[PDB]
């Protein structure tokens, strides 16, 4: 064997070993959040209600009337638990207060690209795919928020950058698999469409700036 | 710099001092002088305040 | 191939409804990929190829690369979507001279030139769902010299979406054409 | 067989000269009769 | 007429450009008074790339001089070569910038960043054309970092379509000089990513373990690694001094080098480094060369080159040498280290050549390297800044002096979106499906 | 009245008219100075020195020759050289800025402000020339102002001239050794003008004549300047019938209708045969059936594509010196007949070969040595399309995930520049696997 660049690899059959394989494309360990702590501790407004037709989350509070700048970035952090009665009530309450809910998102939005970070920043496939699409409620949820973003489009779209090649290869056969929308090579281009389309005039270096492949429509 | 024809893109020293002639005779006053300056600041001939104009 | 088929009206080569719609069609990916999509705005199966760089990846009409097929037909419609992105196709085409010819449009030219093998025109498209009308026996008889007589391949490429890639006849308008095509 | 010295480079020769790189004198005009 | 104004700033960055200057004035025969009495025919060439010529036949430096401390100006001046420069761009406050980035950055650096301005203005402005700018610093003290990122950053705002090019000594990871230096690391890289073309990581534990192994030095002074750093700074601009038979400046290094706008952090080096009594008995061929130029021992920043694989790789050469040479040597290195280099690019060297070699030595080369090595530095600073930041260790010092604690925990955001980036451009291949 | 106007573009062409002129200047009675000595004489005439050089009263001739780049770093040296007081000084026209191996710097951004002064001094230089038929220009394939620039020139002087021909000669990049990291994308932006624009455009790799150099020349570690003398060789072989006086002369228009089939198929070889050192030139008689099969071996040809992997189209095989045109006969008589040199059956005569009766000169100093006789071949071939398929390969790789374009995108140039040339390589591919079927 060998080792790199030395008289080593100089030999006439030297089998050089290779890289150590850097840490991209694997999963992080992850890390407790401050969501299960506030939570198993009880301040949040919230309890489960098991209706017929799925699980809908019951608010024991006008909706309507709630500090968002305390709970949007708590509920934002919370994205990150794969455990399963706690990523319910993350993704639910983002996108209950998200929809129930104008014209508060718009100041809060400088302080959830942290946990909007963190959640991406954890390679794991399903909470990518969740947090993708509640950045896609997020940008057209509410009016003057899209170009609000783009200045920070530095820190949510580096890995977006990393898994946009990821799409099933079945050339002739269906994938049957669409309804649940796992896959996140489309779900990023979509992400990307939906920053162009909200976001005004000077999204588009800024996509190009971060994503080197994008193509722009309009 | 010295054997250097009309456009040339060189440092040629104590140019920007050259008034009103060619490139050519520009050129050759220019490392005249330089060669001057030289000279006169090593050797020592000239006595206290003879060196410069 | 094709040449003991009967040449109606029209002649489907391709189809998103099926066991395999790319049978006689090769299919190439490179940093890229082909797959089989319900569409959200026709409500029905579309194909779909797209990649970064769009001629690595495509697909030609007969499966063979020495094999070409023989289509009488002088027109040739496409149901592509347009998803605002680099699409490209294809056409060879046989004439009187005993040659064979070929026209490709894409959507990135802005010129068209004339050279003895090749015919670079440009190709605009609509906003979402639309069909191509070509015609080749009047873009034979216009930009070359020649009379038209077969077609012997067609290529689609990349970053699009493909629903019955068919020859025609005549131009069916829109009420004589039936309800399937 | 071989009635010139072009057929002796030209045919029986190994080397692939858009893919062979600095190869010296001999290493073009080697054969295949050499190997087996 | 391509032309560079230089710029030092701090204790660091003074005595690297003090030691640059005592290189490149000998490399063009020029005395410590500022006349010329060279001997080669080339040196009066482009010297206005440089210099400027005064009345009465002298040469000036195009040097603007800025520190926060008075009392290193002087140490420059009365040093060997310190009597050329010109007295007006001599710019210096008169508190210390106390090792904060806040006092070199805000509160100490606002009020001096006008007079400096205004100096490289006069400088930048009696050019013909301009290529761009040099600035020697290092990313650990105080106004080397909080005082030379701001003057980039004022500087780019002004001339958008010039290069910048930086020369940081990065923080070693076992060697501390200061206790404070990871707050001023993180602070600094994160807008030394976007605010110049060309930034070259220097370690001194690099420069150190250099010294020990390969030039066999007992007692190595400061003066050895400055000599050293000069050594590979003013050989990528050596193209630009003197002619050669395949030249390539400053901006065609930066096309060719840099993939993507943000990784333009290169690992430099020297060729011919040999030891007192090893260079009498010793060979000099580029087949000798090339092995001085890729181990991993010769590296002047403290990422083991085979760590990761290597993004693009140029070789500036100085010597009366063959081109087929280098060639078949790059391509050999190339062809049988095939896993440690990208394999979407196919080729990742660039090889430049010049006809005026180094005093003293009959062929020698520089290397600039640009490879996904230099991602465990960045993370190496991040690890070593966690660990202070958890506690709030020394925020008084900065807090107090006027900041947020966002401030603080957006470099280190934009320290691992400089991580990330290197890590997928090394684990991409040519095809896009196996990494899954 | 014939004559020739040569427009060296880049750093490499620049270097390799050095080379080239100083090949002209002692090809004739001309000193460094542009004077022919008065104490000796050389046996030529008024119909000799017409084709590169112009006549002032006082006896001075001056090359038909625009040294322009970018750069000073290149011209200043033919400014303070030997052939310094050769050149009209308004010709060595020098930039400021560089093209940064950029095809979108010297498309669009710094060749825009030069290109009205190098057509100005074109313009000038072809209204003192009688007859037409000119233009060699002289670049590189993978350097930017080489790429960028000389593309612009093409353009503009296609439209300016209209018909001529642009004589073209490419430096194109080797196979496995590249000086630069962004030469396919160069190399496919400057083909998309070449295509269209040059008439027939000359290939040449630098690996090829270093193999040469290796091999047949017995020289170790090869610099630049023996590359360049080779080519000068190569290029003076072209104009030999224009200057001397021959059996067979081919005018430039002669061998263009020979050479070329099709409006794209028009990327020659080369070959020179008699490259021999002066210790081996000596002790071996280079008689015309050798020589003529030193231009076919698979090993010779100067750009990296063995002949064996396609069929020939035509050649163009210009003899000079002590050749007899029975000798060419046999020689060619004796090459229809090998299985292996295969050719096209749309092409049943195959070869055009033109004799002259001037030898090819030395260069003191040199490497070569005086041979009385010397080929230059010309092959058009199929094998030629096996070096485009790797440009591909080399532009897919990198393209593929948008490396470098952002240098390129900032300089005007619009990001479906490079697909726009890529189906036009991809179309030039299928150009010549379509040309080369047989005929059932
Ligand atoms: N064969 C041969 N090639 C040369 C010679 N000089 C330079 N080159 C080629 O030039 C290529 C580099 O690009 P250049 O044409 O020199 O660059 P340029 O046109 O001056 O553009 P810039 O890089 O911006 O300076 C290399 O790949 C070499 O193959 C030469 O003397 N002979
Ligand atoms: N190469 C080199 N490094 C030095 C020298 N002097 C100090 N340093 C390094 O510079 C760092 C301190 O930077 P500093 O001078 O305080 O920067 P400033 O506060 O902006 O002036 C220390 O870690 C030293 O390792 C020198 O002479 N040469
Ligand atoms: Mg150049």
């Amino acid at each position: 064997v060998s080792e790199g660049f030395t008289v080593k690899a100089m030999m006439k059959n030297s089998v050089v070993r290779g890289p150590p394989s850097a840490g991209a494309f694997k999963e992080r360990p992850t890390k407790p959040t401050a969501f299960r702590k506030f939570y198993e501790r009880g301040d949040f407004p919230i309890a489960l209600e098991h209706d017929s037709k799925g699980n809908k989350i019951a608010w024991k509070v006008e909706i309507e009337k709630l500090d968002y700048h305390h709970y949007l970035p708590l509920f934002f952090d919370g994205l990150c638990e794969m455990t399963f009665p706690y990523e319910f009530f993350a993704r639910q309450g983002i996108h209950d207060m998200l929809e129930h809910g104008g014209n508060k998102i718009l100041p809060v939005i400088p302080q959830l690209i942290i946990p909007i970070k963190n959640a991406l920043n954890l390679r794991n496939r399903q909470v990518i795919c969740v947090t993708l699409k509640v950045l896609q409620h997020l940008v057209v949820s509410a009016e003057m928020v899209g170009e609000a973003l783009v200045p920070y489009y530095r820190q949510i779209l580096p890995i977006l950058n990393i898994f946009k090649n990821k799409n099933v290869n079945s050339g002739d056969g269906i994938d049957y698999s669409q309804q649940k929308r796992e896959n996140i090579g489309d779900l990023i281009q979509e992400t990307l469409e939906a920053f162009e389309r909200y976001g005004g005039e000077d999204a588009f270096i800024n996509i190009k700036y971060m994503v080197p492949t994008y193509e722009s429509c309009l | 710099q010295r054997k250097a024809i009309s456009g040339y893109a060189g440092f040629v020293p104590r140019f920007a001092w050259v008034m009103g002639m060619n490139y050519r005779d520009g050129v050759t006053q220019a490392m005249d002088e330089f060669d001057k300056s030289q000279f006169l600041l090593r050797n020592p001939i000239c006595a206290l305040g003879e060196r410069l104009p | 191939m094709f040449k003991n088929t009967f040449q109606s009206g029209f002649l489907s080569i391709l189809y998103s409804i099926g066991s395999k719609p790319l049978q006689i069609w090769d299919k190439k990916v490179r940093n890229g990929h082909i797959k089989r999509i319900t569409d959200n705005d026709i409500q029905s199966l579309v194909l779909e190829i797209e990649g970064t760089n769009v001629s690595t990846t495509y697909i030609t009409c007969p499966a063979d690369p020495k094999k070409t097929l023989g289509i009488k037909l002088p027109f040739l419609v496409m149901i592509i979507k347009n998803l605002k992105k680099y699409f490209t196709f294809e056409v060879q085409v046989l004439d009187d001279k005993n040659v064979r010819r070929r026209f490709r449009a894409s959507n990135y030219q802005s010129t068209t030139r004339v050279k003895p093998f090749i015919c670079t025109m440009p190709m605009r498209l609509d906003d979402g769902w639309n069909q191509i009308q070509f015609n080749l026996s009047d873009f034979t008889r216009r930009a070359y010299g020649t009379n038209y007589i077969e077609t012997l391949r067609v290529q689609i490429h990349a970053n699009c979406r493909i629903r019955r890639v068919y020859f025609s006849d005549r131009l069916y308008s829109e009420d004589e054409l039936p309800a399937e095509f | 067989e071989i009635p010139k010295d072009d057929l002796d480079f030209r045919l029986a020769a190994l080397y692939n000269h858009h893919t062979g790189t600095f190869k010296n004198k001999s290493e073009i005009l080697t054969h295949q009769e050499t190997i087996q | 007429m391509r032309e560079i104004v230089h710029l030092q700033a701090g204790q660091c960055g003074n005595q690297i450009g003090a030691k640059f200057w005592e290189v490149i004035s000998d490399e063009h025969g020029i005395d410590p008074t500022g006349t010329y009495h060279g001997d080669s025919d080339l040196q009066l060439e482009r010297i206005n790339v440089y210099y400027n010529e005064a009345t009465g036949g002298k040469y000036v430096p195009r040097a603007v001089l800025v520190d926060l401390e008075p009392g290193t100006m002087d140490s420059v001046r009365s040093g060997p070569f310190g009597q050329i420069f010109r007295p007006d761009n001599f710019v210096f406050g008169q508190s210390g910038a106390g090792n904060n980035w806040a006092k070199g950055h805000y509160t100490e650096g606002a009020e001096l960043v006008d007079s400096v301005l205004d100096v490289v203005r006069k400088e930048a402005e009696s050019c013909d054309c301009l290529q761009g700018f040099q600035l020697t610093h290092s990313l650990g003290g105080g106004t080397g970092s909080g005082m030379g990122t701001l003057l980039i950053s004022k500087i780019r705002e002004e001339y958008p379509d010039r290069i910048m090019n930086t020369f940081s000594v990065v923080p070693s990871p076992k060697v501390s000089d200061t206790v404070v230096e990871p707050y001023n690391a993180t602070l600094s890289v994160h807008q030394l990513v976007e605010n110049t073309d060309e930034t070259y990581c220097i370690d001194n534990e690099a420069l150190y373990d250099i010294c020990f192994r390969t030039l066999k030095l007992t007692t190595p002074t400061y003066g050895d690694l400055n000599h050293l750093v000069s050594a590979t700074m003013s050989g990528v601009t050596t193209c630009l001094r003197f002619p050669g038979q395949l030249n390539a400046d400053l901006r065609k290094l930066a096309v060719n080098m840099v993939p993507f706008p943000r990784l333009h952090f290169f690992m430099p080096g020297f060729a011919p480094l040999t030891s007192r009594g090893s260079q009498q008995y010793r060979a000099l061929t580029v087949p000798e060369l090339t092995q001085q130029m890729f181990d991993a021992k010769n590296m002047m920043a403290a990422c083991d080159p085979r760590h990761g694989r290597y993004l693009t790789v140029a070789a500036v050469f100085r010597g009366r040498m063959s081109m087929k040479e280098v060639d078949e040597q790059m391509l050999n290195v190339q062809n049988k280290n095939s896993s440690y280099f990208v394999e979407w690019i196919p080729n990742n060297v660039k090889t430049a050549v010049c006809d005026i070699p180094p005093r003293g030595l009959k062929m020698s080369a520089t290397f600039i390297g640009n490879s996904t090595a230099i991602q465990e530095l960045f993370k190496r600073i991040s690890e070593q800044f966690t660990a202070m930041f958890r506690r709030k260790a020394f925020l008084h010092w900065y807090t107090g002096e006027g900041m947020d604690e966002m401030e603080f925990t957006e470099a280190e955001s934009n320290m691992n979106d400089l991580v990330s980036e290197y890590q997928q451009y090394q684990d991409a291949t040519a095809e896009e499906e196996g990494e899954f | 009245m014939r004559e020739c106007i040569s427009i060296h573009v880049g750093q490499a062409g620049v270097q390799i008219g050095n080379a080239c002129w100083e090949l002209y200047c002692l090809e004739h009675g001309i000193q460094p100075d542009g004077q022919m000595p008065s104490d000796k004489t050389i046996g030529g005439g008024d119909d000799s020195f017409n084709t590169f050089f112009s006549e002032t009263g006082a006896g001075k001739h001056v090359p038909r020759a625009v040294f322009v780049d970018l750069e000073p770093t290149v011209v200043d040296e033919v400014r303070t050289g030997t052939y310094r007081q050769l050149f009209h000084p308004e010709q060595l026209i020098t930039g400021k800025e560089d093209a940064a191996n950029n095809y979108a710097r010297g498309h669009y951004t710094i060749g825009k402000e030069i290109v009205d002064l190098v057509l100005d001094r074109i313009r000038k230089l072809a209204d003192l020339c009688t007859g037409l038929q000119g233009f060699l220009i002289f670049h590189s394939f993978g350097g930017g102002t080489g790429s960028g620039f000389a593309s612009l020139l093409m353009e503009r002087l296609s439209v300016d001239y209209g018909k001529k021909s642009k004589l073209e000669f490419a430096i194109y990049p080797a196979p496995q050794v590249s000086t630069a990291v962004v030469e396919p994308y160069n190399s496919i932006l400057t083909t998309h003008t070449t295509l269209e624009h040059s008439d027939c455009a000359f290939m040449v790799d630098n690996e090829a004549i270093y193999d040469i150099c290796r091999r047949n020349l017995d020289i170790e570690r090869p610099t630049y300047t023996n590359l360049n003398r080779l080519i000068g060789q190569i290029v003076s072989s072209i104009t030999a019938s224009l200057r001397f006086d021959g059996a067979l002369n081919v005018d430039l228009t002669e061998f263009q209708t020979n050479l070329v089939p099709y409006p794209r198929i028009h990327f020659p070889l080369a070959t020179y045969a008699p490259v021999i050192s002066a210790e081996k030139a000596y002790h071996e008689q280079l008689s015309v059936a050798e020589i003529t099969n030193a231009c076919f071996e698979p090993a010779n040809q100067m750009v990296k594509c063995d002949p064996r992997h396609g069929k020939y189209m035509a050649c163009c095989m210009l003899y000079r010196g002590d050749v007899v045109p029975k000798d060419v006969n046999a020689a060619i008589a004796t090459i229809k007949t090998k299985r292996t040199i295969q050719f096209v059956d749309w092409c049943p005569t195959g070869f055009k070969v033109g004799i002259n009766y001037q030898p090819p000169t030395v260069v003191p100093g040199g490497d070569l040595a005086k041979v009385q006789r010397a080929v230059c071949m010309l092959s058009n071939t199929t094998a030629i399309a096996e070096a485009w398929a790797r440009l591909d390969h080399k532009l897919d790789l990198m393209y593929a995930k948008r490396a470098f374009v952002h240098w390129y995108v900032g300089e005007g140039m619009e990001e479906g520049e490079f697909s726009e040339a890529r189906e036009d390589l991809a179309a030039l591919e299928k150009d010549y696997e379509e040309v080369g079927v047989d005929s059932v």
